[PDB]
RNA sequence: GGCGCGUUAACAAAGCGGUUAUGUAGCGGAUUGCAAAUCCGUCUAGUCCGGUUCGACUCCGGAACGCGCCUCCA
RNA sequence: GUAAAAUGCUAAU
RNA sequence: CCGAGGGUAGGGCCCGUGACUGGGGCGAAGUCGUAACAAGGUAGCUGUACCGGAAGGUGCGGCUGGAU
RNA sequence: AGCGCCGGCCAACUCCGUGCCAGCAGCCGCGGUAAUACGGAGGGCGCGAGCGUUACCCGGAUUCACUGGGCGUAAAGGGC
RNA sequence: GCUAGUUGGUGGGGUAAUGGCCCACCAAGGCGACGACGGGUAGCCGGUCUGAGAGGAUGGCCGGCCACAGGGGCACUGAG
RNA sequence: CGAUCAACGGAUAAAAGUUACCCCGGGGAUAACAGGCUGAUCUCCCCCGAGCGUCCACAGCGGCGGGGAGGUUUGGCACCUCGAUGUCGGCUCGUCGCAUCCUGGGGCUGAAGAAGGUCCCAAGGGUUGGGCUGUUCGCCCAUUAAAGCGGCACGCGAGCUG
RNA sequence: CCUAAGGUAGCGAAAUUCCUUGUCGGGUAAGUUCCGACCUGCACGAAAAGCGUAACGACCGGAGCGCUGUCUCGGCGAGGG
RNA sequence: GCAGUGAACAGGCUCUGGCGACUGUUUACCAAAAACACAGCUCUCUGCGAACUCGUAAGAGGAGGUAUAGGGAGCGACGCU
RNA sequence: AAGUCUGGGCUAAGUGGUAAAGGAUGUGGCGCCGCGAAGACAGCCAGGAGGUGGCUUAGAAGCAGCCAUCCUUUAAAGAG
RNA sequence: GAGCUAGCCCUGGCCAGGGUGAAGCUGGGGUGAGACCCAGUGGAGGCCCGAACCGGUGGGGGAUGCAAACCCCUCGGAUGA
């Protein structure tokens, strides 16, 4: 469940630490964002020389949620933080390597080179 | 442009008071030149020093194709001689800058109130149940530019909406008689430079008695006849090194 | 918008119902190796429109532009 | 000890 | 226990960069004056102080690297 | 068989072109209508499968001086 | 101006082996204008370049020594 | 005879201001809010067809003029209310209008397609979250099918805020 | 030209600046506020003092961290009504 | 043991502007502040039966003080002016 | 409360029962021309041409903008 | 009418506990003598925290009130004007 104001980590190599949802990219308005769904956001946090740096306005997709996911064989998984990877608008990430563990929920909806790159998958 | 009246802008280069001599040199051979065109003139800024010569002189050229004749003398022009400021007897070279500008348009400027949207509202500030309810504050906005002028300075909004009018209008022009300057600038620069001893589009040595346009490689060696007005031999040959210039593919 | 003041020549600025203002400049001369300073001379005028008057820069009315002040209780 | 009217001058062996 | 390192918090030094700002060097011409070099037309220079568009001026005290 | 060079330092010069332009330049300086100093040419000088340039070190620099310097007025005696 | 394992002691641990090398404790000492501490830079020498020498510069190949083996830490094995 | 007693039927021979520290008597005889009437201003829609649009008045436009509608704005008037009709914005709760921001249906196009432009029908539903500022308004960020415009005492303080 | 004489230092879009949300820079994804500048100061200015200033402030601005039912966006529970 | 000031009583912090030096004071009962006061600075009055204040006066305060003192005024630590 | 009273006519819009410029083969009634068996008007069927363009324009060459709009078999055919 | 409130006059009373650690003094160092340095002692202050006591900052409640100014939380002063 995040939605703008939330602070993300950021699950990849990109030189970015912490970005600030600014919005749910998911219809007109949609108040929250959970594992497998873009976020437009603000770049907090970022270690020097990094892709991109602090202030840039980047997207994501969220990978980790501290909220329960449900899924329809009635178990659920949980995070201890919240994580993004970010990405182009063409759904790539924009990093080469993926730190710690994704949702399942990445695969079906269509991150394949993040689930990839992802050390394991839950 | 070709046809179009003429300002030409004399101004002395290096040299101290012998360019500004030489400068007014070249502006008795411009304004007899006119004469022998059939071209009227008349002087609209002039700066004279004390010795005779000139800081700067401008003057139009009214008549019939002046910005076609008169164009080909924008640049830097160059003396070699013994100045009369000089006492040990030495040749000098000094140089004069000329200015080639075609007459403007006053053109007048009106808002086209169809480029112009008038947003009222409540103002701010002291007037009780009166700035409390009446839409008396107004801002004008130049859509094309996007420029905003606002206005709450009295308690009517048709006041409000006038002296808005009136500064839009105001800065606009201050906008369009800035690019015009920042243009007539360049174009200035373009034509005088620094008017350093190089940069030359003509030399006029009077120990030589010769005339150089290194533009065109023509000489003459008429110097008292040029400077007394009688350029259009050099016209011409520009003219013609001109057309041979547009000889294409 | 209201009220008051103003518009004079190259500039700044006055008086005046009949009349080279003035200062500086500019213009001719002198002086100086030359320029300045200085000396001898000299000179261009009343924003437009309409009235009064024998006669208007001058007076009255309006316009145009500029300046100054005010536009408050909501 | 007293003794000055008065400014300037570019840039080419 | 120590411990690579990671993390948190506060310091230190150095580098690059910054609206704007300070003066500086330079320039075959500009505007202002003419301070200095000749009792340079008020001998100059001086530390300091106050003042002035600018060189500078003036006060106090020093020096001669001052004139006849 | 080529490369550098031919104002002075520094060995090697005349002619045309150019006319403070184009350009040369390590320093002093060349070029503004008779340029050994720019460009070419002829001629010449120096080296040679090399010739020049750029960078850098020591030298020339007794110009950090021990060998081997100085401080009245050239930079330099500390206010005592 | 620097210094808390800091400088010394005693007792231990460890080592092939001395040592605060490590530890417990006792003492309050140890270093510094003969430049401690910090900052910059550098692998060092035989030698090499230059220089009249004295000096200066330098440490490429070759030889000697040290240091390092993607960036760090660690020990096992072992004569090492 | 002495009056610019010129506020010219002339209060004294003799006289200015300020009050947000204010007070009383009155007035909806008279302003400010809101309503009303009106509609110059405002908003929208037409008429004319000069001209633009390579060509071609009318795809999209419309010189000089002309006619209306609406009753959001700014005014005009002073008609209920001054023995009180609480006034901006926000919040909450909406409801209505349609001159329609979106979605649905269309004609024309200078409509190849896609995407638009323009006009017609259509009010069922929908019409986001932020930065600035008390703000309304407006700008900006990130999105959206879209980020509509107005009425309801510029809706709503015996509902809150202040 | 005029004046009694024409605002010096310092400061300045300010507890002061109408135009104004001036312009530039900073901070922010985005800043009518804030900070730093600039200076045509509508309408600063030297004991109604000018410009600074450590410390102090239930004073008034701006920003960040921490934490939160303030909020997204509300739910449940307690007791007095 | 989840947790040891195990209950109760007991600072959130930082950076940066404005204003006022500071501790104080105030609109009892809508304003606690940048307002008032404040040490301190300056101007000025006052030679003593002082000036000044209250009072018709007497008489008082000033002060059983005496210009390093007393009154009045503005400014408001301090720094540079 | 009193006529679904009488006679003639108009309107088809619920106009009546909310408005203008202006627009219209709405409807009825007047005029005043005109063309018609010299066979009209509408439809249909031919012809509707040619020298072929004249200025500007590589074609604008009957069918952009400019210039005037000659003439043949003819029953009539505009260089439109 | 100063039994409220404001100022002053006379005479009494009150201010838990904790913190900081000025001057001075003593000793040591230092010097020609000094300044001054260090440690200890000491206990200053419109000093610090915090009850009583004196206040009344922000918010909530109350609003025909418990109350014609209260209640709760929070907050300022608390050896001094
Ligand atoms: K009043
Ligand atoms: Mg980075
Ligand atoms: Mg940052
Ligand atoms: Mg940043
Ligand atoms: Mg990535
Ligand atoms: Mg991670
Ligand atoms: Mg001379
Ligand atoms: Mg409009
Ligand atoms: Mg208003
Ligand atoms: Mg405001
Ligand atoms: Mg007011
Ligand atoms: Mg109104
Ligand atoms: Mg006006
Ligand atoms: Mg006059
Ligand atoms: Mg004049
Ligand atoms: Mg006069
Ligand atoms: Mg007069
Ligand atoms: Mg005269
Ligand atoms: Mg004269
Ligand atoms: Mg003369
Ligand atoms: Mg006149
Ligand atoms: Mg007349
Ligand atoms: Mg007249
Ligand atoms: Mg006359
Ligand atoms: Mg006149
Ligand atoms: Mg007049
Ligand atoms: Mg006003
Ligand atoms: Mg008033
Ligand atoms: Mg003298
Ligand atoms: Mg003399
Ligand atoms: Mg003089
Ligand atoms: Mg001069
Ligand atoms: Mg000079
Ligand atoms: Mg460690
Ligand atoms: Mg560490
Ligand atoms: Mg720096
Ligand atoms: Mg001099
Ligand atoms: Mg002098
Ligand atoms: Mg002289
Ligand atoms: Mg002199
Ligand atoms: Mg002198
Ligand atoms: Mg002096
Ligand atoms: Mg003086
Ligand atoms: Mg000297
Ligand atoms: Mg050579
Ligand atoms: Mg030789
Ligand atoms: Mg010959
Ligand atoms: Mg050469
Ligand atoms: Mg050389
Ligand atoms: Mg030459
Ligand atoms: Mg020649
Ligand atoms: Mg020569
Ligand atoms: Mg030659
Ligand atoms: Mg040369
Ligand atoms: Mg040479
Ligand atoms: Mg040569
Ligand atoms: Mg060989
Ligand atoms: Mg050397
Ligand atoms: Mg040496
Ligand atoms: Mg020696
Ligand atoms: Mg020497
Ligand atoms: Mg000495
Ligand atoms: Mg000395
Ligand atoms: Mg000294
Ligand atoms: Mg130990
Ligand atoms: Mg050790
Ligand atoms: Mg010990
Ligand atoms: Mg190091
Ligand atoms: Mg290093
Ligand atoms: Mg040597
Ligand atoms: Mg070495
Ligand atoms: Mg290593
Ligand atoms: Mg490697
Ligand atoms: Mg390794
Ligand atoms: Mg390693
Ligand atoms: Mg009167
Ligand atoms: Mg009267
Ligand atoms: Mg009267
Ligand atoms: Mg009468
Ligand atoms: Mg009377
Ligand atoms: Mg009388
Ligand atoms: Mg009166
Ligand atoms: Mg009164
Ligand atoms: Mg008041
Ligand atoms: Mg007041
Ligand atoms: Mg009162
Ligand atoms: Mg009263
Ligand atoms: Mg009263
Ligand atoms: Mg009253
Ligand atoms: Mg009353
Ligand atoms: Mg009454
Ligand atoms: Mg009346
Ligand atoms: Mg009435
Ligand atoms: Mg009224
Ligand atoms: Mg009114
Ligand atoms: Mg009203
Ligand atoms: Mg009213
Ligand atoms: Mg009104
Ligand atoms: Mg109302
Ligand atoms: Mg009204
Ligand atoms: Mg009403
Ligand atoms: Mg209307
Ligand atoms: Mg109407
Ligand atoms: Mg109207
Ligand atoms: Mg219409
Ligand atoms: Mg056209
Ligand atoms: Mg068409
Ligand atoms: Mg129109
Ligand atoms: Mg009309
Ligand atoms: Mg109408
Ligand atoms: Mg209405
Ligand atoms: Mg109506
Ligand atoms: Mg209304
Ligand atoms: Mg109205
Ligand atoms: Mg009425
Ligand atoms: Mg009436
Ligand atoms: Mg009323
Ligand atoms: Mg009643
Ligand atoms: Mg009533
Ligand atoms: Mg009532
Ligand atoms: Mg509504
Ligand atoms: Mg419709
Ligand atoms: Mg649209
Ligand atoms: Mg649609
Ligand atoms: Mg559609
Ligand atoms: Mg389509
Ligand atoms: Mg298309
Ligand atoms: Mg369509
Ligand atoms: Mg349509
Ligand atoms: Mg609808
Ligand atoms: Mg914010
Ligand atoms: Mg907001
Ligand atoms: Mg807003
Ligand atoms: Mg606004
Ligand atoms: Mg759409
Ligand atoms: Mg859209
Ligand atoms: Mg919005
Ligand atoms: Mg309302
Ligand atoms: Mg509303
Ligand atoms: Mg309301
Ligand atoms: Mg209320
Ligand atoms: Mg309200
Ligand atoms: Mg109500
Ligand atoms: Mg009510
Ligand atoms: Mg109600
Ligand atoms: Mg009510
Ligand atoms: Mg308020
Ligand atoms: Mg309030
Ligand atoms: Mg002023
Ligand atoms: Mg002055
Ligand atoms: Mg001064
Ligand atoms: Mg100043
Ligand atoms: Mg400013
Ligand atoms: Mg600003
Ligand atoms: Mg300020
Ligand atoms: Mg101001
Ligand atoms: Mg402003
Ligand atoms: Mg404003
Ligand atoms: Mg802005
Ligand atoms: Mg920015
Ligand atoms: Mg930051
Ligand atoms: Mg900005
Ligand atoms: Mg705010
Ligand atoms: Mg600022
Ligand atoms: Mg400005
Ligand atoms: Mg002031
Ligand atoms: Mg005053
Ligand atoms: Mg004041
Ligand atoms: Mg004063
Ligand atoms: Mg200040
Ligand atoms: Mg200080
Ligand atoms: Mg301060
Ligand atoms: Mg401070
Ligand atoms: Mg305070
Ligand atoms: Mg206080
Ligand atoms: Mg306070
Ligand atoms: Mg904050
Ligand atoms: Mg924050
Ligand atoms: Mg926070
Ligand atoms: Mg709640
Ligand atoms: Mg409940
Ligand atoms: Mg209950
Ligand atoms: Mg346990
Ligand atoms: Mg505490
Ligand atoms: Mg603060
Ligand atoms: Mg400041
Ligand atoms: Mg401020
Ligand atoms: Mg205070
Ligand atoms: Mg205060
Ligand atoms: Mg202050
Ligand atoms: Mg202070
Ligand atoms: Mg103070
Ligand atoms: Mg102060
Ligand atoms: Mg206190
Ligand atoms: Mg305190
Ligand atoms: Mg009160
Ligand atoms: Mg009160
Ligand atoms: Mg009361
Ligand atoms: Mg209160
Ligand atoms: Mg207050
Ligand atoms: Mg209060
Ligand atoms: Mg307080
Ligand atoms: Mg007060
Ligand atoms: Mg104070
Ligand atoms: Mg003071
Ligand atoms: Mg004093
Ligand atoms: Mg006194
Ligand atoms: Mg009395
Ligand atoms: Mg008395
Ligand atoms: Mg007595
Ligand atoms: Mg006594
Ligand atoms: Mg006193
Ligand atoms: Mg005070
Ligand atoms: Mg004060
Ligand atoms: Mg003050
Ligand atoms: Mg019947
Ligand atoms: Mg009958
Ligand atoms: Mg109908
Ligand atoms: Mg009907
Ligand atoms: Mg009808
Ligand atoms: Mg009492
Ligand atoms: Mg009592
Ligand atoms: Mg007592
Ligand atoms: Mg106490
Ligand atoms: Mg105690
Ligand atoms: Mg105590
Ligand atoms: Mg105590
Ligand atoms: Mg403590
Ligand atoms: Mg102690
Ligand atoms: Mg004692
Ligand atoms: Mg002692
Ligand atoms: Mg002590
Ligand atoms: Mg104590
Ligand atoms: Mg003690
Ligand atoms: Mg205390
Ligand atoms: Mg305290
Ligand atoms: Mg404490
Ligand atoms: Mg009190
Ligand atoms: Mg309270
Ligand atoms: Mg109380
Ligand atoms: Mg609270
Ligand atoms: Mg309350
Ligand atoms: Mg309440
Ligand atoms: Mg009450
Ligand atoms: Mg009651
Ligand atoms: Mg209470
Ligand atoms: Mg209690
Ligand atoms: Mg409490
Ligand atoms: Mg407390
Ligand atoms: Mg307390
Ligand atoms: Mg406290
Ligand atoms: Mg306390
Ligand atoms: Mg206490
Ligand atoms: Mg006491």
């Amino acid at each position: 469940m995040i939605q703008p104001q939330t602070y993300l980590e950021v699950a990849d190599n990109t030189g970015a630490r912490k970005i600030m949802c600014i919005r749910v990219l998911k219809g007109s308005n949609a108040k929250y964002a959970t594992v497998g769904d873009v976020i437009v956001a603000s770049v907090k946090e970022a270690i020097p020389r990094g892709a991109v740096k602090e202030g840039d306005v980047v997207k994501a997709v969220v990978v980790r949620t501290k909220k329960e996911i449900k899924r329809p064989d009635g178990s659920a998984i949980r995070f201890d933080d919240n994580a993004a990877v970010i990405i182009n608008n063409q759904l790539e990430p924009r990093g080469t390597r993926v730190f710690g563990p994704v949702a399942r929920e990445l695969r079906e909806k269509g991150f394949m080179k993040i689930v990839s790159l992802a050390p394991e998958v839950l | 442009m070709d046809e179009r009246d003429a300002i030409v802008e004399i101004r002395a280069g290096t040299g101290g008071e012998e360019a500004a001599l030489f400068a007014r040199d070249l502006f008795n051979m411009y304004l007899r030149f006119a004469e022998e065109m059939g071209f009227e003139t008349e002087v609209l800024d002039s700066h004279p020093t004390d010795l005779g010569g000139f800081s700067k002189v401008v003057f139009e050229v009214r008549g019939p194709g002046a910005y076609g004749t008169f164009k080909y003398e924008s640049g830097v022009h160059r003396v070699q001689r013994v100045p009369v400021t000089e006492t040990q007897g030495r040749i000098h070279t000094s140089t004069a800058t000329v200015a080639v500008l075609p007459k403007a348009e006053e053109e007048d400027f009106a808002l086209n109130m169809d480029e112009i949207r008038i947003d009222v509202m409540r103002a701010s500030g002291p007037g009780g149940d009166g700035v409390n309810t009446t839409d008396s504050a107004v801002r004008v906005v130049h859509l094309p530019t996007g420029i905003m002028v606002t206005c709450q300075d009295s308690r009517s909004q048709i006041k409000n909406r006038e002296k808005a009018l009136m500064i839009l209008r105001s800065r606009l022009l201050e906008m369009k008689r800035a690019e015009e300057a920042e243009r007539l600038r360049k174009t200035r620069l373009a034509q005088i430079g620094t008017g350093e001893r190089s940069e030359k589009i003509r030399t006029y040595n009077f120990p030589q008695s010769r005339v150089t346009d290194h533009r065109i490689g023509f000489t003459t060696h008429d110097l008292e006849g040029v400077l007394s007005g009688h350029l259009t031999p050099i016209l011409e040959a520009l003219k013609r090194a001109d057309q041979e210039r547009q000889l294409a593919a």
